[PDB]
């Protein structure tokens, strides 16, 4: 091979490299990543440094689904954000496609020799059981996976290689995102996956993949906010409605309890039913109309971080909102249970994460920043476990028990 | 020996120069003695004279060895530490003994000369230049620079440690089966060998040690059990912690000081209880080594603990990969948790305490999940694997509590051992309103400017109460009026608050509080048989909330 230029990459001004420690790993990722790593320190992707690097990057190994090799995983998460930005608009219609398969093109990176004066920055360290030995230290020569800055760079390249497929499908949408392919079309099922086919084997041929996944936007419902439906409503019953469309009136307009509060005369009993006047009737009909449809005129902003709560439900249901401003939702769901998880809320939640942030990359490019109803310690003990996905999101912690809980189930 | 190893590329922090620190002056016993260390490490190539064009110094000083006529070379990087760059700790932490797989032959080797036989940078070598002063000042002194690791240097133990694993790496290929450890002055070696085919193999090493400037002394040599590594008696079934013995001093210095923290941070690992805090706050302060420093009230009844606590034995087996491991948790007083992780029954790996003091409100449930997470995480650490676990908590208390958290929550494998005292939900609030039971309107305020406040209840069988409050919050209040509609009341209430933060506390169930308030209610629910309580946004024109939020603002 001959050495084609490097572009010259820096960190944002005022910031350091990434200093962020290496979680432990069990027996069988370690044997795992010493293995791949083995291979691409020969290959000359990869080579071992020492201790005059300050700087290093968490990584471990997963495994995606419909598949049962090994994934390394490095959380460029801290990288990404220090490092400059690269200056694709977003396809709105992929948003709209009947199918959109997602395929992994992220060994095409390691064509891309990685700048010289760049490559300190992506350390990162295989640990070792026991201690036995200090850590084996690695870093980046060529484009990194996980690494913003690997698509940016490679986008040309990227380009050239799907440019005969776009022209001989022009209805067909290909995006792409980090280290995955996302490619939408309105074509049958059938001859779609023959289409994906004809694809990755075009990118089989020129090494962008080495020797299914589909998704259906057209299937991804939003989640409304629903008032109950009784005959006989207690005092209590009356008080959670009040407190749910109080709630609500943050996000809707028009939205009334006065003729409900009326019915809460007095000092009453939680547990006495009251029957609802003809006016209380009135308005409650009214709000249902209301909150029938999803809240008009809320717009994305490009600029903006997105932001994604979710709710335990419980019965493995869980529900979720993303926003850019408080009460200003641009998308709700729910996520109904699935068998193999059903005692592990873990578990459940990762692929709830996953789901929320894939949506996020077809609708607007971009994956959400989390509040996780979790524990900090409890996460970050057993997410990687059942994490599939090539790409890490960014998330918080919270730990406030809701009455948000029932305001949208 | 100075070993052919690459050098390791080291830089000064960004901006700054070299250290620039006067040498104090010496007494003319210990100059002649720095002279006579001098020489014989500079024709050992250990250091070199500079000309009087090197800016840089930095201080040195004269003491004896523990119990010894010999005298010392220590050196105070402090200031070169500063302004030198940060390097990686690459471990993730200390090897464990019962992470040793058991071996028939073991050979411990002792690598004690090996920081003054690892290279230093060239470019780096100008910034460790030292003084060795006259007693006449008139007589210009003696200056060196370090041309190998200096004992004392901010990078020295990442670079040695580097260099080490770099040159055993080509005798570890070659022997894949044997189990080496590293750890500075002690090296462990140990393979399912017989005694003379792997004693030639311990020979091959210490040849290819020898070849990279390492040398390995037959004195300190050991052969036969039991052997010493890392303060562990290694026994061919068992280890045990060897006694460590903390020194008796009149005058204690800086240096002995923070070389005791250091002990005690070690020991800590292993026994429970060991506290730095009044030795550290003794440091505070100082500007030299040789600082003398008289310890507190504090420093030495803190001391005196630690003696008592280290006379504990400690002891433990190996590991056996062929058999599962095996971890169970034990409540203690105080929110104090104790575990063993085990194999076979009574032979435990690790035995330790977790003392849960972080947080004001929780139960013992959470406490449980956050103690199997700390095992769970050590056991990968020194096993490669999660244990399986015994839990004192029922299955139906378990699954009572992850079913109707709002949090996600999750406990790997794990079997119940009925052994007191068991983990168990204290109370649990009704998911529906309780009929028959009083209803109380539940409200409180505070004022800001003088915290005074008012607290109290109306009920729909027309009782009334309003408390005056001294020295409370907003937040104080609103706890403090639940409480009374608690205390006024039968086993099965009602309540209505329309504080989020009130209301939020006692969703998660506490059983344990830093509050005496909230440590009250906490009794009051467990006496209780039946709890409802309901939430209501306040200022909305709600009966019962209305008359009694009047009443208390």
């Amino acid at each position: 091979i001959s050495p084609i230029e490097t572009v010259p990459v820096k960190l944002k001004p005022g910031m350091d490299g990434p200093k962020v420690k290496q979680w432990p790993l069990t027996e069988e990722k370690i044997k795992a990543l010493v293995e791949i790593c083995t291979e691409m320190e020969k290959e000359g992707k990869i080579s071992k440094i020492g201790p005059e690097n300050p700087y290093n990057t968490p990584v471990f190994a997963i495994k995606k689904k419909d598949s049962t090799k090994w994934r390394k995983l490095v959380d460029f998460r801290e990288l990404n954000k220090r490092t400059q930005d690269f200056w694709i608009p977003h396809p709105a219609g992929l948003k709209q496609k009947k199918s959109v398969t997602v395929l992994d093109v992220g060994d095409a990176y390691f064509s891309v020799p990685l700048d010289k004066d760049f490559r300190k920055y992506t350390a990162f360290t295989i640990p070792s059981i026991n201690n036995e030995t200090p850590g084996i230290r690695y870093q980046y020569n060529v484009l990194p996976q996980g690494w913003k800055g690997s698509p940016a760079i490679f986008q040309c390249s990227m380009t050239k290689i799907l440019e005969p497929f776009r022209k001989q499908n022009p209805d067909i949408v290909i995006y792409q995102y980090m280290d995955d392919l996302y490619v939408g079309s309105d074509l049958e099922i059938g001859q779609h996956r023959t289409k994906i086919e004809e694809l990755r084997q075009h990118l089989l041929r020129w090494g962008f993949i080495t020797p299914g996944y589909e998704l259906h936007p057209d299937k991804w419902t939003v989640q409304p906010i629903v008032l109950p439906e009784k005959d006989s409503w207690t005092v209590n019953d009356i008080q959670k409605l009040v407190g749910k469309l109080n709630w609500a009136s943050q996000i809707y307009a028009g939205i009334k309890v006065r003729q409900l509060c009326k019915l809460l005369r007095g000092t009453k009993a939680l547990t006495e039913v009251v029957p609802l006047t003809e006016e209380a009737e009135l308005e409650l009909a009214e709000n249902r109309e209301i909150l029938k449809e999803p809240v008009h005129g809320v717009y994305y902003d490009p600029s903006k971080d997105l932001i994604a709560e979710i709710q335990k439900q419980g019965q493995g249901q869980w529900t979720y909102q993303i926003y850019q401003e408080p009460f200003k939702n641009l998308k709700t769901g729910k996520y109904a249970r699935m068998k193999g998880a059903h005692t592990n809320d873990v578990k459940q939640l990762t692929e709830a994460v996953q789901k929320i942030a894939t949506e996020s990359i077809v609708i607007w490019g971009k994956t959400p920043k989390f509040k996780l109803p979790i524990q900090k310690e409890t996460w970050e003990a057993w997410w990687t476990e059942y994490w599939q996905a090539t790409w890490i999101p960014e998330w918080e912690f919270v730990n406030t028990p809701p009455l948000v809980k029932l305001w949208y189930q | 020996p100075i070993s052919p190893i690459e050098t390791v590329p080291v830089k000064l922090k960004p901006g700054m120069d070299g250290p620039k620190v006067k040498q104090w002056p010496l007494t003319e016993e210990k100059i002649k003695a720095l002279v006579e260390i001098c020489t014989e490490m500079e024709k050992e190539g250990k250091i070199s004279k500079i000309g009087p064009e090197n800016p840089y110094n930095t201080p040195v000083f004269a003491i004896k060895k523990k119990d010894s006529t010999k005298w010392r070379k220590l050196v105070d990087f402090r200031e070169l530490n500063k302004r030198t760059q940060d390097f990686w700790e690459v471990q993730l932490g200390i090897p464990h003994p019962a992470g040793l797989k058991q071996k028939k032959s073991v050979t411990v080797l002792d690598v004690g000369d090996a920081y003054f036989s690892v290279p230093l940078d060239k470019d780096f070598r100008k910034y460790t230049a030292f003084t060795i002063p006259s007693i006449n000042n008139e007589t210009p002194g003696i200056r060196y620079q370090y041309n190998v690791l200096p004992m004392g240097w901010k990078g020295s133990p990442a670079i040695f440690q580097c260099s080490m694993t770099k040159i055993l790496e080509p005798f570890r290929k070659q022997n894949p089966d044997i189990v080496i450890y590293q750890y500075m002055d002690d090296l462990y070696v140990g393979s399912d060998l017989e005694i003379g085919q792997h004693r030639t193999k311990i020979e091959e090493l210490r040849q290819h040690l020898l070849r990279w400037g390492f040398t390995t002394p037959d004195k300190k040599h050991q052969k036969e059990p039991p052997f010493l590594w890392m303060g562990y008696e290694l026994h061919p079934d068992k280890w045990t912690v060897q006694p460590i013995v903390l020194p008796e001093k009149d005058s204690w210095t800086v240096n002995d000081i923070q070389k005791l923290v250091g002990k005690l941070n070690w020991a800590s690992q292993i026994y429970a209880g060991i506290k730095v805090r009044q030795l550290c706050k003794l440091l505070r302060g100082t500007k030299a080594l040789t600082e003398v420093v008289p310890l507190t009230e504090e420093a030495e009844l803190e001391l005196a603990e630690n003696r008592e606590i280290l006379k504990e034995p400690v002891h433990g087996v190996y590991y056996d990969p062929s058999k599962d491991l095996i971890a169970e948790i034990q409540k203690q007083g105080q929110g104090q948790w104790t575990y063993q992780i085990y194999q076979e029954p009574f032979k435990n790996l690790k035995t330790g305490k977790y003392a849960r003091m972080k947080g004001a409100h929780t139960n013992d449930v959470k406490q449980l999940t956050e103690a199997v997470q700390k095992i769970a995480t050590e056991s990968i650490v020194i096993w490669g694997k999660t244990p399986k676990f015994k839990l004192p908590i029922q299955k139906e208390t378990w699954e009572a509590w992850w079913t109707e958290y709002w949090q996600a929550t999750w406990i790997p494998e794990w079997e119940f051992v009925n052994t007191p005292p068991l983990v168990k939900l204290w109370y649990q609030l009704e998911k529906e309103p309780i009929i028959g039971a009083e209803t109380f309107y539940v409200d409180g305020a505070a004022n800001r400017e003088t915290k005074l406040g008012k607290a109290g209840y109306v009920t729909d069988r027309g009782r009334q109460k309003v408390v005056p409050l001294t020295d409370t919050t907003n937040q104080k209040t609103e706890l403090q009026a639940i409480h009374l509609a608690l205390q006024d009341s039968g086993l099965e209430v009602n309540i209505v608050t329309d504080s989020q933060y009130a209301l939020g506390i006692i969703q998660a169930q506490p059983d344990k509080s830093e509050s005496e308030l909230v440590s009250q209610i906490i009794e009051q629910l467990i006496k209780k048989e039946k709890v409802y309580l309901a939430w209501v946004p306040a200022h909305k024109g709600i009966g019962g909330n209305e008359q009694v939020d009047k009443l208390v603002s």
